[PDB]
């Protein structure tokens, strides 16, 4: 099992120094010194670890990087967002960050097309969200929506009638 | 009723924070669907979730079914009193609160209006003399409208007027509907 958890981590740290192309089972064997971990250790790893796993990308016959098999477009689904019906997916922006490149780069273009971040699962963590249109008044908001919040004391039958007579 | 889709859309925008309308945004559909559900597909924390569901429970745009299992729907009517409400409230600046004739006392600060003058005034001297301080009195303008402070307050709701014309009409279009 260790073994498993060492190539992961391997894998985990060739896309972190920029890669995702598949190998082979040996070539990453070689690379880690595992070559001779034992053929009982490296068949087990071949026909049930690599197979136990679905988040591994089966690709030219080989096995690549790795939380992700699919839907690794390292860009916001907008299409999906434009349908007010359906529009849903803010997530951790540790995964986008985790998925394929720096957050910065591709924000500074983000900050003036759909992005939006919000402060949330803590102050350690953001959320990214896509954003919207315009207000519905310009008013210093704040205070006049405090004030407007609103009517939550009875008798409001009443007072819709009250305001109708 | 998507115009009064929109329009709740609008308004809360205006209101409320991003936070709120996020939630709002899947509410909008009037699904039977629960808290678990908005948690799963909007991925907020359940704490603060609930207290947004708090604010809008209390808020009144909510009604629920528990089965517990507790489900969440639109009441989304309170719409036309949530707009009224606020333009009273709104109204309340733009009711008269100038308090003409008004007069204060530099010295003690204090507040007085033309009732008080027939009191605060001295013969002998010829002019006022307040009540305890005995000093002069030349105009209030506290807390009340004067010049530009609170008049950009007052254009604000001059501003007001036209922004939410239109979801007025909106609201007068979907009175048209009504009937459908």
């Amino acid at each position: 099992f260790g073994v498993l958890a060492k190539i992961v981590n391997y894998m985990k740290t060739r896309h972190q120094r920029g890669d995702t192309h598949p190998l082979t089972l040996d070539e990453i064997l070689d690379e880690t010194q595992h070559l001779d971990i034992g053929l009982k250790q490296k068949q087990w790893l071949m026909t049930e670890a690599l197979v136990n796993n679905p988040k591994i990308e089966v690709i030219d016959g080989k096995y690549a990087f790795k939380p992700k098999y699919n839907v690794r477009d390292k860009k916001a689904l907008l299409r999906l967002l434009d349908q007010h019906d359906q529009r849903g997916l803010g997530g951790i922006l540790l995964e986008d960050i985790e998925e394929a490149l720096p957050n910065s780069q591709k924000a500074v273009k983000a900050l003036g097309d759909q992005i939006l971040f919000v402060n949330r699962p803590d102050k350690k963590k953001i959320l990214f969200f896509n954003d919207k249109s315009c207000q519905f008044s310009v008013d210093e908001e704040f205070q006049k929506l405090w004030r407007s919040v609103t009517v939550d004391s009875m008798d409001e039958e009443k007072i819709e009638e009250y305001l109708k007579r | 009723p998507a115009a009064l889709k929109r329009l709740a859309k609008y308004v809360i925008r205006g209101f409320y924070g991003i936070e709120h309308a996020l939630a709002l945004d899947i509410l909008i559909r009037n699904s039977c669907v629960k808290e678990e559900d908005m948690l799963e597909l909007l991925k907020f924390d359940r704490k603060q979730l609930r207290s947004v569901l708090n604010n809008l429970k209390g808020d009144k745009f909510i009604k629920c079914r528990m089965r517990y299992f507790i489900n969440y729907r639109t009441l989304v009517n309170v719409v036309k009193y949530k707009l009224d409400h606020m333009r009273r409230r709104i109204e309340t600046d733009e009711r008269d609160s100038t308090n003409r004739a008004s007069f204060k006392c530099p010295v003690c600060s204090s507040t007085f209006t033309d009732l008080e003058a027939n009191q605060l005034f001295d013969p002998m001297t010829g002019t006022f003399r307040c009540t305890f301080c005995h000093t002069e009195v030349e105009e209030d303008e506290s807390a009340m409208p004067k010049k530009d402070a609170r008049t950009l307050l007052a254009r604000f709701n001059e501003q007001i007027e036209p922004i939410y014309a239109l979801l007025r009409e909106t609201e007068d279009v979907n009175l048209a509907y009504e009937i459908l």
